DNA sequence: AATAATAGTTTTTAGTTTATTAG
DNA sequence: TAATAAACTAAAAACTATTATTAT
């Protein structure tokens, strides 16, 4: 019950159907605020793991991600979920070359 | 040798269907 | 060894085939067009790997790469596709014929040396082994007259050269079928057109030969035979993947997902079990695979069992045709020539343990000597070899109640003997194709050109016996000496 | 549907072992019944099992028949088998201290099965002999059992330490005669086709042919 | 810098779902 | 109607393509 601090947004595509719906379910169960990755009010823009910042621009149809958010793997989040705690975002950020 | 399929020599020229016969 | 079959078809252009054959019937051009639809469909439904090219001669224009006069090609050596069928089928009838003639050529003379020239040069370009090669012709000339005897003689020399090369010539009557009006002097340079037309559908063939099986009759002697799968179903054309409008297949990331991580099941995280009572008995795919190991892939011969003692009540998988061979062990077919010569003690079946694949249990099989029924026309019927019937286990049985309840009166046997004797069938094996598969084919050709459906028919599996009953005589109803009708 | 089957097995000390080459009726009976039971519980047939023992010290059955029910001790009530009970049987079922009678356990079985016809409607029932006939037994109670089977018609399977036919001892001879009369009266030619052994049941399933898989 | 193991697309095959006859 | 044609996913081997790896 700790995703409330994450104004998160789990992607439907790429992020597996069952994996995705489980991630939004865990977010809403933990009190996590779900908000789109198209504008401000996002603490963490979480997107697919293998896709980079340019792919973030292309999939989101943007030149840049909306501000105020951080980009990180859902594997770290799942680890925190299983352990029922929260771990640092370092070592799991999705790769941002631009 | 005769009796071989024209499309695939070495395999037989099979006669088409004739249905069931009543004697 | 697989090989290939290169087939090329030539048509003159002299209005001798653009003509309607002085009849409302199909033109020689039109009947050749229907013949070529038949050939293209047959090639597609069969192994379509063979290449077919389209070349025409005796024409005003030239598009052959060599650009010799009166030669106009349309199609390269390609497997006949849908677009090929459409592009050749768009030129038929009077309107198609005239548009084709103005885009190809309305007719001119023939240069035989030039066409044999270009055919040799083109057939040089084949990049694969060629199991067969044939050229079929459909022309109305009885013998070469327009060309000088010099061209006829040099064409004869090149014809002998190509006949020695392996390629052969075929022709059919055009002026009048039957008798003899064509090839009076082509008799030297050397119905049935209906067979070239649409006669045979849903064709396929195999030129393979299944692997060498090793007879483990005992530890000392293991011999080499060639197994052969001779019977199996012909299958459904695969639903290969595609897209709504971009028309492009899909890959797969099919993998089972785990509630723990956003990742998938690891090969460890996935773990086998089974609910037996109060147990989730826990195993792995590895353990289940390791369980089924009994002995080596082959036939671990238990021993012969006199076929004079045999039964027909039991039935299993369709039989397998084993054949004598000498592949990797000598003296094999030396002793294989035996056991097919006597029907008093060498017809004896072989109760054998047979493992077909590595890591497979032994399966009970029995041997039948299938003597080469070499048909009188040489067509070796029931080829020389072995019919192998796989033998049952103690789970091929679901119990049945006894039905020996009645042995009826001789009046009924007499009347129904009269009924059934009026019908006997010569048992034509090829008499019924697959109506379901052929209907799927028809759906495919409906989606091919423009049809809602091109052919609306059954493969004759429908009961014609609604007319057989009167053929047999409606007496079947008056031979119901039965007081109460069963169907009420 | 209700295959009401019980276990009236013979246990002892000189019969829990035997001469080499002839497996003990006790151990062989245990292993063959466990093989058939494991097949059944992997098939999960609708059957409940009651276990009662003769040949062990004392008599712990619900009724001892005024000591006529020799060394009859009951263990399991009529219930669905599980793996813990079968492993308990395969572990602790041990050589008995004496030898006793079997028709006592059989009649206890018919009594409890007829009494426990509730819950699951009683249907076709199969029972199996477990006796090596090398003990000291009587041949008089055939009348009670014949009256019971002629009023119940229970299918029976015979077991023995031998599948030659001449190796039976004199007591084995008299036991064979009495059970032969019983099963020719019960099944007739089927009863002859139901004559088998513990060691035979080690390799034969046709001993339990009384149940069939109908289409 | 000479042969001699293997290799590697193609083709059935068969214990898994999949809908439709199933205590 | 709580099994069953019929399919249906995975799946070795088969018939070739080769291919190297000890052959000067």
């Amino acid at each position: 019950e700790w995703l409330s601090s994450l104004r998160a947004h789990v992607v439907r595509t790429g992020i597996g159907r069952a994996r995705a719906e489980l991630f939004e379910k865990q977010i809403v169960q933990h009190g996590g605020q779900l908000c789109p990755a198209q504008g401000p009010g996002v603490t963490h823009i979480v997107v697919d793991e293998g896709m980079d910042y340019e792919r973030a621009l292309r999939l989101l149809r943007l030149p840049q991600l909306p501000p105020g958010a951080q980009l990180v793997k859902s594997a770290w989040l799942s680890l925190c979920l299983q352990e029922r705690r929260l771990v640092d975002v370092a070592g799991f950020s999705i790769f941002i070359p631009s | 040798c005769p009796g071989e399929s024209l499309i695939n020599p070495g395999f037989k020229s099979k006669k088409p269907a004739g249905g069931v016969d009543f004697d | 060894y697989s090989g290939r079959d290169s087939l090329i078809f030539l048509v003159d252009a002299s209005k001798a085939m653009f003509e309607s054959q002085s009849e409302d019937e199909l033109t020689p051009f039109d009947m050749s067009i229907q013949c070529i639809q038949s050939v293209y469909i047959s090639k597609i439904i069969s192994s379509d790997r063979d290449l077919l090219a389209v070349v025409f001669y005796g024409t005003e224009k030239d598009k052959n790469s060599v650009n010799f006069k009166n030669i106009y090609v349309l199609q390269e050596l390609d497997n006949p596709g849908a677009k090929r069928i459409l592009e050749l089928d768009q030129f038929k009838g009077q309107q198609g014929q005239k548009r084709f003639q103005d885009m190809m050529g309305h007719g001119s003379d023939y240069s035989l040396s030039e066409v044999l020239w270009v055919c040799a040069n083109l057939f040089s370009d084949v990049q694969f082994k060629m199991s067969h090669k044939r050229i079929m012709l459909f022309t109305n000339e009885d013998n070469p007259h327009g060309n000088d005897s010099a061209k006829a003689s040099r064409a004869r020399t090149k014809a002998g050269d190509l006949r020695d090369t392996g390629i052969f010539l075929d022709l059919m009557h055009l002026k009048k079928p039957g008798g003899f009006d064509i090839s009076l002097f082509y008799r030297d340079i050397i119905s049935k057109l209906e067979d070239l037309l649409r006669k045979v559908r849903a064709k396929e063939t195999r030129k393979r030969a299944l692997s060498r099986l090793k007879l483990k009759l005992n530890k000392d002697i293991v011999i080499s035979v060639g197994i052969y799968n001779l019977v199996q179903k012909a299958l459904k054309p695969p639903p290969i993947k595609l897209y709504r409008e971009t028309n492009e297949p899909v890959k797969t990331k099919t993998r089972t997902f785990n509630t723990s991580t956003g990742g998938l099941l690891l090969p460890s995280d996935t773990k086998r079990s089974q609910i037996y009572g109060s147990r989730q008995i826990i195993l792995e795919k590895e353990e289940t695979e390791e369980l089924k190991r009994f002995d080596d892939p082959g036939l671990m011969l238990m021993g012969f069992k006199p076929l004079v003692l045999l039964k027909k009540h039991h039935y299993l998988r369709p039989s397998l045709f084993v054949y004598p061979e000498e592949s990797l062990v000598i003296g094999s077919s030396t002793l294989f020539s035996a056991l097919l010569i006597k029907c008093l003690e060498k017809e004896v079946a072989a109760l054998c343990r047979y493992t077909p694949r590595r890591n497979i249990p032994p399966y009970f099989v029995a041997l039948v000597p299938q003597e080469e029924e070499l048909d009188d026309q040489k067509i070796q019927v029931t080829p020389p070899g072995f019919q192998l019937v796989f033998l049952p286990f103690a789970d091929d049985k679901r119990k049945m109640p006894f039905t020996e309840k009645i042995m009826a009166t001789p009046e009924q046997v007499g009347k129904m003997k009269a009924i059934v004797e009026k019908l006997r069938f010569t048992y034509r094996s090829d008499s019924f194709e697959n109506p379901v598969l052929q209907q799927h084919f028809r759906n495919l050709e409906a989606l091919a050109l423009d049809l809602m459906e091109p052919e609306q028919a059954v493969d004759l599996t429908l009961p014609k016996v609604e007319a057989m009953n009167k053929r047999l005589g409606s007496l079947v109803d008056e031979f119901k000496e039965l007081v109460y009708p069963p169907d009420y | 549907n209700k295959a009401a089957v019980v276990l009236c097995m013979d246990v002892g000390f000189t019969m829990s072992n035997s001469i080499p080459g002839i497996e003990s009726p006790f151990e062989q009976a245990k292993k063959v019944i466990t093989m058939f039971v494991q097949r059944q519980v992997f098939a999960e047939n609708k059957d409940e099992i009651a276990l009662v023992l003769f040949g062990t010290d004392g008599t712990d059955n619900p009724l001892s028949g005024g000591d006529q029910y020799q060394n009859i001790t009951v263990h399991r009530h009529l219930m669905l088998p599980d793996f813990d009970l079968l492993e308990d049987i395969e572990s602790k079922i041990q050589p008995g201290s004496q030898q006793a009678d079997f028709l006592d356990a059989l009649i206890v079985s018919m009594d409890v099965i007829q009494h426990e016809t509730i819950g699951k409607k009683f249907e076709k029932r199969h029972i199996e002999i477990f006796t090596d006939l090398s003990s000291r037994f009587s041949k008089s109670q055939l009348d009670i059992i014949i009256h019971s089977l002629k009023k119940c018609d229970i299918s029976l399977q015979f077991f023995l330490p031998f599948s030659p036919l001449k190796g039976i001892t004199e007591q084995q001879k008299e036991g064979l005669e009495i059970v032969k009369m019983v099963m020719i009266s019960l099944e007739g030619e089927d009863g002859l086709d139901e004559i088998y052994s513990f060691s035979e049941s080690l390799r034969k399933l046709c001993v339990f042919k009384k149940i069939e898989r109908h289409s």
